[PDB]
C-alpha cells in the first residue's frame, strides 16, 4: 500500500473536501472561528505590512479519509506547496485535534482573482 | 460553510463584484457599469464544495409522488401525516448513483413530505 | 429514413473535444421551405484554468448558423435586447435561491461585462460571419437578419419574437447547466423518442 | 387524455408527455413519430369489456371497426416518448390479479406480445424457443423463399 | 467410409426427447432459480438500506453489481451442472458433446435448464428508458 501511494498520481483535488476564499484582514480576529491562529498570534514570521498584509485568504478543508488512505500529513502538503510556490505564499495547517483539516493560504508581499487562479492551478497539478 | 450568491446592482441591475477597502479594510461589492457600492455580508466571497456533500432532499419535489412508474410501499409511513403509503426511488442524478440510497416521498395529497431512509 | 428529432433540445458530451457538455437544437419550423439550422450552446471545458493567469471558470459559448466563431451566450442575450445581467439571469436560472447554479454561470456572465449595449452586442454578432460585414453599417443588419431568421425558427420569425427566442435560448442554457450539474441525465442519440 | 380518449379536439396520433421529475409537459404533433396502440387500464381493470368483443365479432353488420374502439377510449396510440412515462401491463391474466403486488399502478396493457415482431419474424413457429441469431437468419431467408 | 457404413446400421439422431429432463431435475432447477432470485432480492434490500458495504477498489453500486452477477453466474453454473447430471447416457446432446463433434455443455444447460444472464457490452441490460429497461418494469428495478 505504501508503494501504491508512492506511485499513484495524487493531486490536491483528489484529497481536498471543499475550499473557499475569505477576506480576514485581522488574523487575530479571524472570522472563521478558529483559535489555532495562536501560531500567527505568537508567530514572528513577518507579521503583515509586506507579508500577511493580504487580507484575502484561501481556506481549504481536507477530508480525513483520503489523508488516511494516501498516508499524508499536513506538513508534507504545506512543504510541497511552499517548494512549488516559493516565498510568495504562506501556509498555516491544522494539528490532529479535530477531523476538520484546515489549510489557510495567504499571499506574501491579478488583485483578488489571482488567488482563485492559483487555487485552480493548485487543485490541478500539485503532484503530492 | 455555505454557498455564495450573485449580488445585484440597484441602478443598472448588473452583477456586483468584490473589492477591498484600502481605508477601512472591509469588502465592498462594486458594479462595473455604473459606480455603486454595497457593504458585504460575509467574508466568504467564493466557495467550492469538491467532496460534493449535497442535500438530495432539496432537489426532490413532491409532485413526483404522482408518477405511476414509481414503486410504492405500505411498509414505511410518513413521519408528518402518518400516511402508510409512500413511493421510493434512487438519486436520479450524476455526481451520484455510486451508492444506492432510497428516497421516500409520501403519496398522500396536500402533504408531499419527502425523507431519506 | 431515420433522423434526429427536430425542434428538441439535446445535451451530449463531446469527450474528445474542448467542450465538456454541448447542447443542440436542430430547429426546423413546420411548413418552411428552408431546411433545419442547428444551433449549439456549448460550454468550454478546461476544467481547471482557461490556459491563462485569469481565466478561472468555464465559459458558455454558442455556435450560431452562418457564424464561424464561438459567440458567447451573454453576447447573444444582450443582442436580443436584454441589457441587464439580472434579466438575463432571470431568463436562464429560474430560481435565485440555488446559489450553486448561479456560481456556475458566473464565469460565463463575467466573460462579457465589457459589452453592455445592444448595438455593440449586435456588432460583435456580425463580426466573423459566413458573410463578413463591410463596416458598422450592413453588418448590424446582417446580424439582425441572422438573429431573426437563422437561429430558432420554430419559436417564430417575426419582429415581436425577440422575447420568445430569448426564453427558448435561456431554456437551452438552463438545460445545459442541469446537464453540467447532473440534475438531469444526458441525452441518448439512439433513444427512439429522439428520432423521426 | 380525456380529450384524446374521445377525439374531441386532439387527434389520436398526438402525444402528451408529462415529465414529472423535472416540471415539464411536452405535446408532440410532429409528422414522423412512431407509435403503437395499447389498451387502457383504468383500475387494474381493462377498459376492453365483453360488449366490445361482442360488437367486434359481428363486423360487416354493426359497422363496428377498430376506429370505433379508438373512439370508445379503450385503446390509444402510445409513442416512444410516452412509453417512458407509462406503466405497461404485459398480459391482463397475470398483471391485474392481486398477488404479492409488483406495482398495482398500471396505466396501459399490451394487446399481445406477439405484435412486437415484424412481418418476417411473425412467420416463425415458436420463435422464442429458438436462439436470436437463428431468428435473424430466418428473417433474412424468409424474404427469399420461392412461392 | 466404414464408420458411415456402420452408422447406417446403428443410426444417429437428435430430437425433443433429448431436450427434456425428468421432473425431479426440473424441480431442482426451479428450486435453484427461486433460491438465487430470493438471494438477489435480499442483496437488493441490503443495498437499499446502506447495509451493503463497498468492496475495496470500487464503488458501492459495483460491490452490488459484482454481488448480483456473482449470484446469477453461480445460479447458472449450478443449474447447468444439475441439468447435465441427467442425460441417462443415451441423450444425443451428450453424444455430440462428449465426442466433441458439435456443441458443448453450455448448449445442453441452455436447452434444458436455463438460458442465463443476457449481456450487452459485458454488463447487464442497460436502462434504455428513464431508469428502467422496459416499460413493463417499475423504475429503478435492479432485479434479475
Ligand atoms: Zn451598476
Ligand atoms: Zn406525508
Amino acid at each position: 500500500k505504501d508503494i501504491l501511494c508512492r506511485l499513484e498520481h495524487t493531486t490536491l483535488r483528489k484529497v481536498t473536501a471543499n475550499t473557499a476564499i475569505y477576506y480576514d484582514p485581522n488574523p487575530q480576529s479571524t472570522v472563521v472561528a478558529e483559535d489555532q491562529e495562536w501560531v500567527n498570534v505568537y508567530y514572528e514570521m513577518p507579521d503583515f505590512d509586506v507579508a500577511r498584509i493580504s487580507p484575502w485568504l484561501l481556506r481549504v478543508e481536507l477530508d480525513r479519509k483520503h489523508m488516511t488512505d494516501r498516508k499524508l500529513t499536513m506538513e508534507q502538503i504545506a512543504e510541497k506547496i511552499n517548494a512549488g510556490f516559493g516565498d510568495d505564499l504562506n501556509c498555516i495547517f491544522n494539528d490532529d485535534n479535530a477531523e476538520k483539516l484546515v489549510l489557510r493560504i495567504r499571499i506574501m508581499n491579478d488583485d483578488d482573482v489571482f488567488l482563485r487562479c492559483i487555487e485552480s492551478n493548485m487543485l490541478t497539478d500539485m503532484t503530492l | 460553510p455555505g454557498f455564495v450568491g450573485i449580488r445585484f446592482c440597484q441602478e443598472c441591475n448588473n452583477m456586483l463584484y468584490p473589492k477591498e477597502d484600502k481605508e477601512n479594510r472591509i469588502l465592498l461589492y462594486a458594479c462595473r457599469n455604473c459606480d455603486y457600492q454595497q457593504e458585504a455580508d460575509n467574508s466568504c466571497i467564493y466557495v467550492n464544495k469538491i467532496t460534493h456533500e449535497v442535500d438530495e432532499l432539496t432537489q426532490i419535489i413532491a409532485d413526483v409522488s404522482q408518477d405511476p412508474t414509481l414503486p410504492r410501499t405500505e411498509d414505511h409511513p410518513c413521519q408528518k401525516c402518518g400516511h402508510k403509503e409512500a413511493v421510493f426511488f434512487q438519486s436520479h442524478s450524476a455526481r451520484a448513483e455510486d451508492a444506492m440510497r432510497l428516497y421516500y416521498v409520501c403519496t398522500a395529497p396536500h402533504c408531499g413530505h419527502r425523507w431519506t431512509e | 429514413q431515420e433522423k434526429m428529432a427536430t425542434n428538441t433540445v439535446y445535451v451530449f458530451a463531446k469527450k474528445d473535444s474542448k467542450y465538456a457538455y454541448t447542447g443542440e437544437c436542430r430547429s426546423c419550423l413546420e411548413n418552411s421551405s428552408r431546411p433545419t439550422s442547428t444551433i449549439w450552446v456549448s460550454m468550454l471545458a478546461r476544467g481547471g484554468q482557461g490556459a491563462k493567469k485569469s481565466a478561472i471558470g468555464q465559459r458558455i459559448v454558442a455556435t450560431l448558423p452562418y457564424i464561424k466563431q464561438e459567440v458567447p451566450i451573454i453576447i447573444v442575450f444582450r443582442a436580443l435586447g436584454f441589457v441587464s445581467d439580472r434579466d438575463i439571469l432571470e431568463h436562464i436560472i429560474y430560481d435565485f435561491e440555488d446559489p450553486e447554479m448561479m456560481e456556475m454561470v458566473k464565469p460565463s456572465l463575467d466573460e462579457a461585462f465589457v459589452i453592455q449595449e445592444q448595438n455593440v452586442a449586435l456588432n460583435f454578432i456580425g463580426s466573423r460571419g459566413a458573410k463578413p460585414g463591410v463596416t458598422k453599417e450592413k453588418r448590424i443588419k446582417y446580424a439582425k437578419e441572422v438573429l431573426q431568421k437563422e437561429m430558432l425558427p420554430h419559436v417564430g420569425v417575426s419582429d415581436f419574437c425577440e422575447t420568445k427566442k430569448a426564453y427558448f435560448l435561456g431554456y437551452m442554457v438552463h438545460r445545459l447547466l442541469l446537464a453540467a450539474l447532473g440534475r438531469r441525465e444526458l441525452d441518448d442519440r439512439d433513444h427512439y423518442g429522439n428520432k423521426r | 387524455r380525456k380529450l384524446r380518449r374521445q377525439m374531441d379536439i386532439i387527434v389520436s396520433e398526438v402525444s402528451m408527455i408529462r415529465d414529472i421529475r423535472e416540471r415539464e409537459i411536452r405535446i408532440y404533433t410532429d409528422a414522423g413519430r412512431i407509435c403503437r396502440p395499447l389498451l387502457i387500464v383504468e383500475k387494474q381493470k381493462l377498459l376492453l369489456k365483453k360488449r366490445h368483443i361482442d360488437q367486434l365479432k359481428e363486423r360487416e353488420y354493426n359497422n363496428y371497426s377498430w376506429q370505433d374502439l379508438v373512439a370508445s377510449g379503450v385503446v390509444e396510440y402510445i409513442d416512444t416518448l410516452e412509453e417512458e412515462t407509462v406503466m405497461l401491463a404485459m398480459t391482463p391474466d397475470d398483471l391485474q390479479e392481486k398477488e404479492v403486488a409488483y406495482c398495482s399502478t398500471y396505466t396501459h396493457c399490451e394487446i399481445h406480445p406477439s405484435m412486437i415482431l415484424g412481418v418476417c419474424a411473425s412467420i416463425i413457429p415458436f420463435p422464442d424457443h429458438n436462439q436470436s441469431p437463428r431468428n435473424t437468419y430466418q428473417s433474412a431467408m424468409g424474404k427469399q423463399a420461392m412461392g | 467410409t466404414v464408420i458411415n457404413n456402420w452408422l447406417l446400421i446403428e443410426g444417429h439422431t437428435i430430437g425433443i426427447g433429448d431436450s427434456i429432463a425428468d421432473s425431479k431435475t426440473y424441480q431442482d432447477i426451479q428450486n435453484t432459480i427461486k433460491k438465487a432470485k430470493q438471494d438477489v432480492i435480499e442483496v437488493i434490500e441490503k443495498a437499499h438500506n446502506n447495509e451493503l458495504e463497498p468492496t475495496p477498489g470500487n464503488t458501492l453500486r459495483q460491490t452490488f453489481e459484482n454481488q448480483v452477477n456473482r449470484i446469477l453466474n453461480d445460479a447458472r453454473d449450478k443449474t447447468g451442472s444439475s441439468a447435465q447430471k441427467s442425460l441417462s447416457e443415451y441423450n444425443n446432446f451428450k453424444s455430440m458433446v462428449v465426442s466433441g463433434a458439435k456443441g458443448s455443455k453450455i448448449n445442453i444447460s441452455q436447452v434444458i435448464a436455463v438460458v442465463g444472464q443476457q449481456n450487452v457490452e459485458g454488463k447487464r441490460i442497460p436502462f434504455g428508458f428513464k431508469h428502467r429497461t422496459l416499460p413493463h418494469f417499475i423504475k429503478d428495478d435492479y432485479g434479475p
